[PDB]
């Protein structure tokens, strides 16, 4: 009954806003245009978008938030879903960001 | 160097396309792991090569900073104790200028062995000095 | 005069943009055509 | 000139520039310092360190005797930045950027 996540690999390069992930040998794997979560801290996460799956398993991420806290060697978890944002009438009258955070 | 005849023959075959316990995406560090696995499989002793990597790591700490840039495993005294398949790979890496992938190669080789030996390794990440209690 | 100075500025901007690209497309050929991998050779035979 | 230690061997010569593969044990040179390429048993060229690369290769801007530089020659290092003669005694003379008259 644990809230298991899915680790895919580790951050390798951080070229400003873009970044790269090295796969962990024999780990699940990631998909295209999906949202990954870099573990900046054991409890906090930063969002990235998959943009390029390479022949060597290296993943190409476009970082979205908390880009200053992203450091190479940090574990990356996979959501396995395309970016879904909160929508409806409960979001009216509010100021949000592209990730849906208020 | 005098490669043993056995390693010469495997080095000539297209072992990269052979069947393996797991379908790992091709990579530079993966090619060596596949080679060592096949060479070890023929000899029937996977463990020895794993043990050799543990001495390679221990020796590396004693070698000078940025040794992989200037190293010649033939000249290094410590690497003489390594196994024949293990030493062949190091020379092969050195000629290709990829001696810095030794750490990466070791993990893959373990994964193939674990898949073949049917072992599952769970990484327990703990705080520095907090590894005393791992009961949970 | 105002219509010609506008095109002069538009021509000294397009010129710098399109020239730096030309020199940076060649830099990728001379760099992207640097074959690499794991060379398979009888390295002992040397 | 203290040609202190050998720091590598000439590898590439692309006209007026050069690259040096490292000497035994990657002694390492400093940046923007002077090196002397042994063009002959008793003659030397001169070069300025411009690139210190991860592999250990050193990029050199050749400064003199360019036509005598060949790959495989030894490169001694000076360990000092470029110093030229100066004073009232250098007035009324035509001088080279390296200090030679």
């Amino acid at each position: 009954f644990f809230k298991t996540t899915e680790m895919i690999g580790y951050v390798h390069s951080i070229d400003g806003t873009i970044a790269t992930l090295i796969p962990a040998p024999g780990n699940p794997g990631v998909a295209y245009n999906t949202i990954i979560q870099i573990q900046v801290s054991p409890t906090t996460f930063a969002a990235g978008l998959v943009f390029n799956l390479e022949k060597d398993g290296r993943i190409g991420i476009i970082l979205m938030d908390n880009i200053t806290e992203v450091q190479s060697g940090q574990k990356v978890m996979a959501t396995g879903q395309l970016l879904h944002i909160p929508v409806g009438a409960g979001v009216l009258g509010k100021v949000v960001n592209p990730l849906g955070h208020e | 160097y005098t490669p043993p005849e056995g390693l010469k023959k495997l080095y000539a075959s297209d072992f990269e396309n052979s069947k393996y316990p797991l379908n790992i995406v091709p990579s530079d560090s993966v090619l060596f792991a596949k080679f060592l696995y096949k060479a070890a499989e023929e000899k029937g002793n996977f463990d020895n090569i794993l043990s050799d990597f543990q001495k390679i790591a221990a020796a590396a700490s004693k070698l000078p900073i940025f040794w992989e840039r200037t190293a010649v495993v033939e000249k290094i005294p410590e690497f003489k104790q390594l196994s024949e398949p293990t030493f062949f790979t190091l020379v092969w890496m050195q000629n290709n200028g990829m001696l810095e992938l030794i750490q990466e190669v070791a993990e893959v080789y373990e994964t193939f062995v674990n898949a073949k030996q049917k072992k599952a390794v769970a990484k327990i990440f703990v705080a520095p000095g907090g590894e005393k209690n791992v009961e949970e | 005069q105002q219509r010609t100075s506008s095109l002069y500025n538009k021509t000294r901007q397009f010129g710098i943009t399109a020239a730096l690209i030309e020199i940076l497309s060649a830099m990728s050929s001379l760099e992207g055509n640097a074959m690499k991998g794991v060379r398979r050779n009888k390295f002992w035979e040397g």
